[PDB]
DNA sequence: CGCGGGGGACAGCGCGTACGTGCGTTTAAGCGGTGCTAGAGCTGTCTACGACCAATTGAGCGGCCTCGGCACCGGGATTCTCCAGGGCGGCCGCGGA
DNA sequence: TCCGCGGCCGCCCTGGAGAATCCCGGTGCCGAGGCCGCTCAATTGGTCGTAGACAGCTCTAGCACCGCTTAAACGCACGTACGCGCTGTCCCCCGCG
């Protein structure tokens, strides 16, 4: 993870990223500072909690 | 939960543990013997409290039961319910 | 050639990080599993609470702390520096336990 | 404060250590002293 | 032939006599007037009466001894035969001081 | 005039002997000195303390006791 | 849990000297006495000096909720250290006349 | 015997490289402390007592010295033997997958 995020660091990046749930429930720390625009959530039944 | 669970301090654990002491190299029978060090100081701080507790006329055990379990020790510095 | 660390050198900037750093190095579930173990035979089913266990593994880990620190300065008194089974019972022994 | 900050006031303090230790700090942590016969 | 013992056997013959007589090993008026000195700096005219100094001489020689044991127990912790400096202060620091 | 020298090397080699050592470095017994001025400043900064309140002259064998018992000492026998 | 390995634990033997033990001869304490006087100490005493509840009281708390701080990476030369060539401590050896 | 020279070439210094640094901000979040109730024992007043040092005899042994009688210390000279120095050995847990 160390690895694939040392080349996050630069803007104008990889144009969209693939992170499962349980994923980005764990890792929200060091996704949470970054700025997105289109956030796709999969079969929204498993997220009705 | 109340079968071989001594094992809870792991190797890895003591290991870690005794890189707080400030030492490069862990023997492989270090493990076991402060193991068995924590049991015993373990069981000596827990028979005070459990006696503690069955005086107190109470069914459950507090953290203040152990602190003052510890306390007869003989140093009783700051920490909870001091 | 890989960036293969000689022993010891790693060891500079993680003493740097876990002296600041204050955060718990056991596995809390084990620990808990542990302390029931030794309390069922004193008095079985006890009903735990969410407390009187993280103060129990704090204080044991300050002891083996001050232990493991004692022992290190015997390491060092014996003209070495690695722990053994001697030097624990040296400083144990000097410790009044 | 963290407690990191009541364990380098404890330390930090000549009398406080001369005068009581052994009991365990409330998550203060310690304050691990290294030698110079180890570090390469 | 001159009879000169070897070293070591008359140490232990020493041992055994002074394990055997457990009289006073300093001498009662250099423990007074060592008193009598280390009190003069604290207050000034003061006079000792014929107790309180040999309880504090045995009391000394008591845990000096203790400490000597712990000092010789650390020493065969070295593996040899001599005490040294850091054998004394390794006995001192560990004993919660 | 320079009394804690009445202790004599010898003095020390048997206190040594009494510890159980074969040979024994010549700064140890400088060192035993040294630490035994300590043990002793120790005990009679808390033995001047304690006449000094006792409104007594005399240091007793009672205040000898009692300042012996807050070190941890606990000695028996003499004021027990 | 597994493996490379390399700095570190542990031992064998010479050094030699550093205590250790056996020669004489002390410096200052132990004991007998003493003559006193200087500190330690309870009794008439009597007073002042502490304790506790009426009228008030203030003062710190019992409970919530804002918001200037906690946590740490985008953002990153330098610090921290590790490892491959160059000149070298020179070392050293061997051979015609 | 000079010394020219050539070789064993391998080691601190230098240049290149690997991971972290501990703040600048972003985003998100986090329970101290003053504020409607309160309460409640504190603070003076009056009574009660009482005992604890001010004298005062007391009493008793401290102590410093006067005058003998040794006791381990002290220096020295040799023994020796074991910590330490120097060196060699092996080893097994640290770093990493």
């Amino acid at each position: 993870r160390k690895e694939k995020r040392k080349g996050w660091n630069k803007p104008d990046a990889f144009h969209v990223c693939i992170v499962s749930y349980q994923l980005v429930v764990q890792d929200q720390h060091s996704f949470k500072r970054k700025r997105w625009q289109y956030m796709v959530l999969d079969e929204a039944h498993n997220i009705k909690n | 939960i109340l079968r071989d669970n001594i094992q809870g301090i792991t190797k890895p654990a003591i290991r870690r543990l005794a890189r707080r002491g400030g030492v490069k190299r862990i023997s492989g029978l270090i493990y076991e013997e402060v193991r068995a060090v924590l049991k015993s100081f373990l069981e000596s701080v827990i028979r005070d409290s459990v006696t503690y507790t069955e005086h107190a006329k109470r069914k459950t055990v507090t953290s203040l039961d152990v602190v003052y379990a510890l306390k007869r020790q003989g140093r009783t510095l700051y920490g909870f319910g001091g | 050639k890989p960036h293969r660390y000689k022993p010891g050198t790693v060891a500079l900037r993680e003493i740097r990080r876990f002296q600041k750093s204050t955060e718990l190095l056991i596995r809390k579930l084990p620990f808990q599993r542990l302390v029931r173990e030794i309390a069922q035979d004193f008095k079985t089913d006890l009903r735990f609470q969410s407390s009187a266990i993280g103060a129990l593994q704090e204080s044991v880990e300050a002891y083996l702390v001050s232990l493991f620190e004692d022992t290190n300065l015997a390491a060092i008194h014996a003209k070495r520096v690695t722990i053994q089974k001697k030097e624990i019972k040296l400083a144990r022994r000097l410790r009044g336990e | 404060i963290i407690p990191r900050h009541l364990q380098l006031a404890i330390r930090n303090d000549d009398e406080l250590n001369k005068l009581l230790g052994n009991v365990t700090i409330a998550q203060g942590g310690v304050l691990p002293n290294i030698h110079q016969n180890l570090l390469p």
